[PDB]
C-alpha cells in the first residue's frame, strides 16, 4: 500500500546522503563546544526567547524530520545519565568519524569493513586512557579536593559568581545519600528545585523532603524537637472536601447550625492531637484563624495549604502514611523526622517547610534561588553536571587531564598501532586517529586562534618536549599543561565519550536504505 | 467508438513474461543485502512515522506489500515458508528471482515457456535425490554428549562479535535455555530482557518469567518473597487511592454529608480489596500501578502485591502458571488463579526481579542481558534468536548439511556434468539452473565485504578436486570446510527451499497474459 512517491535510494549515494545530514548536526554544535563556545538562540513554540550553549538543550530543542538525524538525538538522551559533560563532544566526534569515512568510501572499502576498523581502534584508545590516568581520593575520604575540581567546570556557566558556594553544596548532598566506601551513588534520590528571586548564593542544601509551604500560624514554634508527623488529606476543623468548597447559603437555620459545629469540632479535633500524641500536622487544606488559637498554647506546629502531589513526597522521606479519614488516625501511621524548622529568606517571606532527619538520609533536594529565570534554569543544568562529575569521581577515583590532552594522546597511540594491522581496516584506524584530533582543534577555533597552528605544536610537545600529555589553553591563561590549570575530567566520561560515538557510527553505516510511503 | 478493451489493460506473449521477470528482481533486491548473519540492516517507516530496523527478510516483506500482480506471488510463497519454518524466506526469494534471470535471454530468442517448466521440474527432482544421498546423520558421533556439540554450534553464530571474548559463557546459556523446555520447542517461548549496566558475564538465565519490576511504592519490609503454593492473581484493575478508575466526586452544602463521602470513597475501594482477599489469592499482580493505601491493606492481611508489570509479561506468565487475565475484580476466582512451585525475589541487576519457578504449565523461561550499553545487548539479542534455533533444529533433525553455500556448490557440479549427457533443448536450461544456484554463496561474500570473484573461483576449483563439504567462511576470507567448522542446517529444510523456489518460478513462467477487469 502507498507504493507511489516512496523514497527509494541505495548504494554509495544513500550513504553519502546520510553522512551529509549527520554533518549538518555536527557542524552546528561544533562552534558551541568548550567554555568559549558561541551561544545559540532558541525561539520557543509559544514565543519565548532563550539563549544557552548547553549541548543537552540544543539537541532537545532542534526538531529535524530526517531519520538519521533523529538517531543522533537519541544518543544524547542516554549520555545525560552517564557523562553530562562531553555530550557536545560526542556529536562533534561522531560527525568527525563520518566525515573521514566519506573519504574511504571513494577507495571502495565496504561500510561493514569500515565499522570494524573503528571498533578495533576504539579498544586501543580505551586501553590508553588507563595508562595515562591519575587518581585523587584514592585510599582516603577528603572533601577539600572534591570542591576545588568541580568548581573549575562550573566557572563557565552563569553560576560563575557563586561558583565557590555551589561546589560545597553538591559534596554534602552526594555523601548524604551514598557513602564513599561503597562508591555506589543513586542520582534519582538527588532532586533539584528552584524559585525566582534572591541570588544564586541563597541556594540551601536540605537533607530530607522539602516543599515551599508555611505554617498555619506565624507564632508557631520555628523548630520542632520531638518527632510526630500527622499526614492527612483533611484539616482539623469541621470537615471539608479535598477539591472545591463552593459555599451557598440556603436559610438562616442552616447558617446558625454551622456555628454549632464550629465550637464543637474546634475543640474535638485538637484534643484528638493530644490523645494520639501528634505534634506537626500536615493536611491538604489550611487552618482558619480559630484553629490557630488552640494550637498556640499547646505549641503544636502545623502546615497549611499543602499541595496534592506534595503529600506523597513527605510520607516517603519521613516514613509516614496518608490518613484520608479521621477514623483511621493512630500512632503507628505517624511520621519520623529529626527536626522540622522554618527558614525565612531575607526580608521577603518565603516561609518554606524544612524537614530534616538531623543525620544523613537517603533523600536530598537542592533548592536554587536567583535573580532571573533564564539564569536559574541554566544554574540547574550546570549543577546537574557537578552532580554527575562527583558521582563519577566517587565511583572511579582515576581521572585524566582534559582540555584536549586526552584526545591528542590517544591519536598518537592509535596511529602507531595502525601499522600492526595488515588488512584493509588499517585505513579505518588512520582515519580514527585524525577524527580524535577534531575535539582539541574545535577548542582552538572557538578561542580565536589558528586551529591548525595550535594543534600541530601541542602534538610535538607530547613527544619531543616531554612524554606526559599536555593540553590546549582555551581561556588564554598563563601557559599549557592544564594540570597546573586544574582542568580535569572524569575517566568514565572519556570511556563513554568515544564508545557511544563509535556505536552510532556503526549503526548509521549499516543502514543503506530508507523506506517511507508517499501521499497519493 | 466501439472497442473490445474499453479500459481493459492486457498484454500477452513475450513482452508479458519479460515484464514479470523485471518485477520479480525488485522484490529480491530489497532482501538481497540482508542475507547472512553479518548482512546490512534496513529502515522501513510506516505511515505514522514509526521507524523499524530489522535484518530479517520475512519481516521486511510483510511491511512492503507491493501492489504488482507478479510481485504478490513471491511474497505469498515467502509468507508460507515463514509460517511453516520461519527461516529461509530470503533464500527462497533470491533463488526464485535468479531462476528467471538466467532464462531471461532464452525467452527473447523464441524458446517456448513450457519447455522451461519441464527443466525446472526435472532438475529439482535430481537435486532432492542428490541431497538425500550426500546427507550425513550425526548424533552420537565421536562419542560426544549433545550438550557439547550444541555448544560449539552455539558459538558459531556468536563468533567474532562484541561478545566473542565472553561467548564461551553465553554458549552454555543458549544450551541451558533450550534444555529446560519440554519436547515442544518454539522460539517465542524463551524470552529475552535487556538491563543496562554491568559486565557481560553477569547475564542471568531464569527458568521462570522475569520482569523489570518498576514498582517502587509502599509495602517494603512486608509481603514475604517465599511461598509454597500461592494463588497467582492477574488483574488489570488500578487500586491507587487517587486515580481516574476508582474515585468519587460529590459536592453538597451539608458538612455532615462530607463525612459519609470520604468514607464511602474508601469503602468502594475496600469492596474491591476484600474481593481479592476473599478469593484467597496470594500473589497479586497488576499492569496498572497500585497506590500506597492498597499496599497497607495487603500487608495487614498478609498478601503479596507487585504492580506495574507489562501485559506481555503477564501473558507469558498466564501461559506459565495456567491461569487467566481478568480485568474486573468481581470475576476473580480459582478458575483464573495460577500456581507455582518456588517464588523468590533476587538482587540480580541491583533491582528486584520477581520470577515464578516450577510452574506446572510453564514451557517458557526468561534470559536477562547485561552489557555496557543498548547496542551491546541489541546486537547480541539478534544473535541469540538465531543461536536458539540452531540448538533447536539440531535435536529435531539429525541429518544436516553444511551452510554458507556449501550444499549449493555440490548441486551445481552434479547438475552441470549431468546436463551434458541429455541431448535436446534441456541441455541449455539445466546448465542455467546450475549457475542460478551460485547466487547463495556469492551474496555472502559481498555482504561480508570480501571479494566474490576470488572466493568463488577458488571454491569452485576445489569442488572439482572432490571436496564435498567446503564452503564460504563469513569471518575469515578464504575457503573452509563448514562441516568441520560445525555450520549445520537441516536437510529437510534445504530440500523444501529448492522445491518452494522452483514451484514459485514456474508460476511466473506459466502466466503469459495478465487480465485486469476495469473497476
Amino acid at each position: 500500500k502507498d507504493q507511489d512517491r516512496k523514497s527509494r535510494l541505495m548504494g554509495l549515494e544513500a550513504l553519502k546522503s546520510h553522512i551529509m545530514a549527520a554533518k549538518a548536526v555536527a557542524n552546528t554544535m561544533r562552534t558551541s563546544l568548550g567554555p568559549n563556545g558561541l551561544d545559540k538562540m532558541m525561539v520557543d513554540k509559544d514565543g519565548d526567547v532563550t539563549v544557552t550553549n548547553d549541548g543537552a538543550t540544543i539537541l532537545s530543542m532542534m526538531d529535524v524530520d530526517h531519520q538519521i538525524a533523529k538517531l543522533m538525538v537519541e544518543l544524547s538522551k542516554s549520555q545525560d545519565d552517564e557523562i553530562g559533560d562531553g555530550t557536545t563532544g560526542v556529536v562533534v566526534l561522531a560527525g568527525a568519524l563520518l566525515e573521514e569515512a566519506e573519504q574511504l568510501l571513494d577507495r571502495g572499502i565496504h561500510p561493514i569493513r569500515i565499522a570494524d576498523g573503528y571498533e578495533q581502534a576504539a579498544r586501543v584508545a580505551i586501553e590508553h586512557l588507563d595508562k595515562i590516568s591519575d587518581s585523587v581520593l584514592v585510599d582516603i575520604k577528603d572533601t577539600e579536593p572534591l570542591i576545588q575540581t568541580a568548581k573549575t567546570t562550573l566557572g563557565s556557566k552563569v553560576v560563575n559568581s557563586c561558583h565557590r558556594q555551589m561546589a560545597e553544596i553538591a559534596v554534602n548532598a552526594v555523601l548524604t545519600v551514598a557513602d564513599m566506601e561503597r562508591r555506589d551513588v543513586d542520582f534519582e534520590l538527588i532532586k533539584v528545585e528552584g524559585k525566582v528571586g534572591g541570588r544564586l548564593e541563597d541556594t540551601k542544601l536540605i537533607k530530607g523532603v522539602i516543599v515551599d509551604k508555611d505554617f498555619s500560624h506565624p507564632q508557631m514554634p520555628k523548630k520542632v524537637e520531638d518527632a510526630k508527623i500527622a499526614i492527612l488529606t483533611c484539616p482539623f476543623e469541621p470537615p471539608k472536601p479535598k477539591t472545591k468548597h463552593k459555599l451557598d447559603v440556603t436559610s438562616v437555620e442552616d447558617y446558625k447550625a454551622l456555628q454549632k459545629y464550629e465550637k464543637e469540632k474546634f475543640e474535638e479535633m485538637i484534643q484528638q492531637i493530644k490523645e494520639t500524641g501528634a505534634n506537626l500536622a500536615i493536611c491538604q487544606w489550611g487552618f482558619d484563624d480559630e484553629a490557630n488559637h488552640l494550637l498556640l498554647q499547646n505549641n503544636l506546629p502545623a502546615v497549611r495549604w499543602v499541595g496534592g502531589p506534595e503529600i506523597e513526597l513527605i510520607a516517603i522521606a519521613t516514613g509516614g502514611r496518608i490518613v484520608p479519614r479521621f477514623s483511621e488516625l493512630t500512632a503507628e501511621k505517624l511520621g519520623f523526622a529529626g527536626l522540622v524548622q522554618e527558614i525565612s529568606f531575607g526580608t521577603t517571606k518565603d516561609k518554606m517547610l524544612v524537614i530534616e532527619q538531623c543525620k544523613n538520609s537517603r533523600a536530598v533536594t537542592i533548592f536554587i534561588r536567583g535573580g532571573n529565570k533564564m539564569i536559574i534554569e541554566e544554574a540547574k543544568r550546570s549543577l546537574h553536571d557537578a552532580l554527575c562529575v562527583i558521582r563519577n569521581l566517587i565511583r572511579d577515583n582515576r581521572v585524566v587531564y582534559g582540555g584536549g590532552a586526552a584526545e591528542i594522546s590517544c591519536a598518537l597511540a592509535v596511529s602507531q598501532e595502525a601499522d600492526k594491522c595488515p588488512t584493509l581496516e588499517q585505513y579505518a584506524m588512520r582515519a580514527f586517529a585524525d577524527a580524535l584530533e577534531v575535539i582539541p582543534m574545535a577548542l582552538s577555533e572557538n578561542s580565536g586562534m589558528n586551529p591548525i597552528q595550535t594543534m600541530t605544536e601541542v602534538r610535538a610537545r607530547q613527544v619531543k618536549e616531554m612524554n606526559p600529555a599536555l593540553g590546549i589553553d582555551c581561556l588564554h591563561k598563563g601557559t599549557n599543561d592544564m594540570k597546573q590549570q586544574h582542568v580535569i575530567e572524569t575517566l568514565i566520561g572519556k570511556k563513554q565519550q568515544i564508545s557511544l560515538a563509535t556505536q552510532m557510527v556503526r549503526m548509521i553505516l549499516k543502514i543503506d536504505d530508507i523506506r517511507k510511503p508517499g501521499e497519493s | 467508438v466501439i472497442l473490445l478493451k474499453e479500459g481493459t489493460d492486457s498484454s500477452q506473449g513475450i513482452p508479458q513474461l519479460v515484464s514479470n521477470i523485471s518485477a520479480c528482481q525488485v522484490i529480491a533486491e530489497a532482501v538481497r543485502t540482508t542475507l547472512g548473519p553479518r548482512g546490512m540492516d534496513k529502515l522501513i517507516v510506516d505511515g505514522r512515522g514509526k521507524a523499524t530496523i530489522s535484518n530479517d527478510g520475512a519481516t521486511i516483506l510483510k511491511l512492503l506489500d507491493v501492489v504488482h500482480p507478479a510481485a504478490k506471488t513471491l511474497v505469498d510463497i515467502a509468507k508460507s515458508q515463514d509460517a511453516e519454518v520461519g527461516d529461509g524466506t530470503t533464500s527462497v526469494t533470491l533463488l526464485a528471482a535468479e531462476f528467471l534471470k538466467q532464462v531471461k535471454p532464452y525467452v527473447e530468442e523464441g524458446l517456448h515457456p513450457q519447455i522451461i517448466i519441464r527443466a525446472f521440474r526435472t532438475a529439482t527432482q535430481l537435486a532432492v535425490n542428490k541431497i538425500k544421498e550426500i546427507a550425513v546423520t550425526v548424533k552420537k558421533a565421536d562419542k560426544v554428549e549433545q550438550r557439547k556439540l550444541l555448544e560449539k554450534c552455539a558459538m558459531t553464530a556468536l563468533s567474532s562479535k562484541l561478545i566473542s571474548q565472553q561467548k564461551a559463557f553465553f554458549a552454555k546459556m543458549v544450551v541451558d535455555a533450550v534444555m529446560m523446555l519440554d519436547d515442544l520447542l518454539q522460539l517465542k517461548m524463551i524470552g529475552i530482557k535487556k538491563v543496562q549496566g554491568g559486565a557481560l558475564e553477569d547475564s542471568q538465565l531464569v527458568a521462570g518469567v522475569a520482569f523489570k519490576k518498576t514498582f517502587s511504592y509502599a509495602g517494603f519490609e512486608m509481603q514475604p518473597k517465599k511461598y509454597h503454593n500461592p494463588k497467582i492473581a492477574l488483574l488489570n484493575v488500578e487500586l491507587e487511592l487517587k486515580a481516574e478508575k476508582d474515585n468519587a466526586e460529590i459536592r453538597v452544602h451539608t458538612v455532615e454529608d462530607y463525612q459519609a463521602i470520604v468514607d464511602a470513597e474508601w469503602n468502594i475501594l475496600y469492596d474491591k480489596l476484600e474481593k481479592i482477599h476473599h478469593s484467597g489469592a496470594k500473589v497479586v499482580s497488576s499492569k496498572l500501578p497500585i497506590g500506597d493505601v492498597a499496599t497497607q491493606y495487603f500487608a495487614d492481611r498478609d498478601m503479596f502485591c507487585a504492580g506495574r508489570v507489562p501485559e506481555e509479561d503477564l501473558k507469558r506468565t498466564m501461559m506459565a502458571c495456567g491461569g487467566s487475565i481478568q480485568t474486573s475484580v468481581n470475576a476473580l476466582s480459582a478458575d483464573v488463579l495460577g500456581r507455582c512451585q518456588v517464588f523468590e525475589e533476587t538482587q540480580i541487576g541491583g533491582e528486584r526481579y520477581n520470577f515464578f519457578t516450577g510452574c506446572p504449565k510453564a514451557k517458557t523461561c526468561t534470559f536477562i542481558l547485561r552489557g555496557g550499553a543498548e547496542q551491546f545487548m541489541e546486537e547480541t539479542e539478534r544473535s541469540l534468536h538465531d543461536a536458539i534455533m540452531i540448538v533447536r533444529r539440531a535435536i529435531k533433525n539429525d541429518s544436516v548439511v553444511a551452510g554458507g553455500g556449501a550444499i549449493e556448490m555440490e548441486l551445481s557440479k552434479y547438475l552441470r556434468d549431468y546436463s551434458r549427457t541429455i541431448p535436446g533443448k534441456q541441455q541449455l536450461l539445466i546448465g542455467a539452473y546450475a549457475k542460478a544456484l551460485e547466487i547463495i554463496p556469492r551474496q555472502l561474500c559481498d555482504n561480508a565485504g570480501f571479494d566474490a570473484t576470488n572466493i568463488l573461483n577458488k571454491l569452485r576449483a576445489r569442488h572439482a578436486q572432490g571436496g564435498t563439504w567446503y564452503g564460504v567462511d563469513i569471518n575469515n576470507e578464504d575457503i573452509a570446510d563448514n562441516f568441520e567448522a560445525f555450520v549445520w542446517e537441516p536437510a529437510m529444510v534445504r530440500i523444501n527451499a529448492l522445491t518452494a523456489a522452483s514451484e514459485a518460478a514456474c508460476l511466473i513462467v506459466s502466466v503469459d497474459e495478465t487480465i485486469k477487469n476495469p473497476r
